[PDB]
């Protein structure tokens, strides 16, 4: 049997901040702080597009011919 | 025992409580939104690499497919 | 927070007050002219590369297609 963990991340005044919490409670002793310019999170995406909360893989590109192709 | 996922170079005290919802509402509330790219890279690795990315059940016990092209 | 979008090399005092309607206002007016070079950028980065330059409403759960063709 597992028990879930989460975990948060808030961005303001150019520091990042996160803790850990289980069933609802805040777990002692895992708190931080850092600025933003030296955050532990990174954040990636393939293809910048913009108004998009989520990239577009490569292969995406090509799917189509892909699928053709295995046809 | 010692929950330890998080480096000990930027530990501090507990400076914010539960101020509005918890990790796992707010986990609940983007996961909505989140859904269509999962569907999206799902589709793209199974006609690529048949088990990259995964469904949720097909774990211990799930059998994947082989496709017509290596390319 | 800081909203520091400009270099703080040239800044000075209020210098340009409200003279005449307000930016919205001229923006507005300008996107009619604006327009069509728009649709024209579009629909060649449609022809060229599905995902370059997009829709007000094909960002965040959008879906492009693929051409028949890769020169």
């Amino acid at each position: 049997k597992m028990v879930k963990i989460y975990t948060c991340i808030k961005f303001m005044d150019d520091q990042c901040h996160w803790y850990q919490e289980i069933k609802g409670k805040e777990v002692p002793g895992t708190h931080g702080k850092c600025a933003a310019d030296v955050a532990p999170w990174i954040a990636l995406r393939q293809d910048r597009v913009d108004s998009e909360m989520y990239g577009r893989s490569y292969v995406e590109q090509y799917y189509g011919d892909l699928l053709a192709l295995e046809n | 025992m010692k929950t330890r996922l998080t480096n000990n170079v930027d530990r501090q005290s507990a400076l914010y409580g539960s101020s509005g919802g918890t990790a796992a509402q707010r986990y609940e509330q983007l996961r909505v939104d989140r859904n269509s790219p999962l569907k999206r890279a799902r589709d793209c690795s199974k006609v690529t690499i048949p088990g990259l990315i995964e469904d949720e059940n097909y774990g211990d016990a799930g059998r994947l497919d082989t496709p017509y092209q290596s390319s």
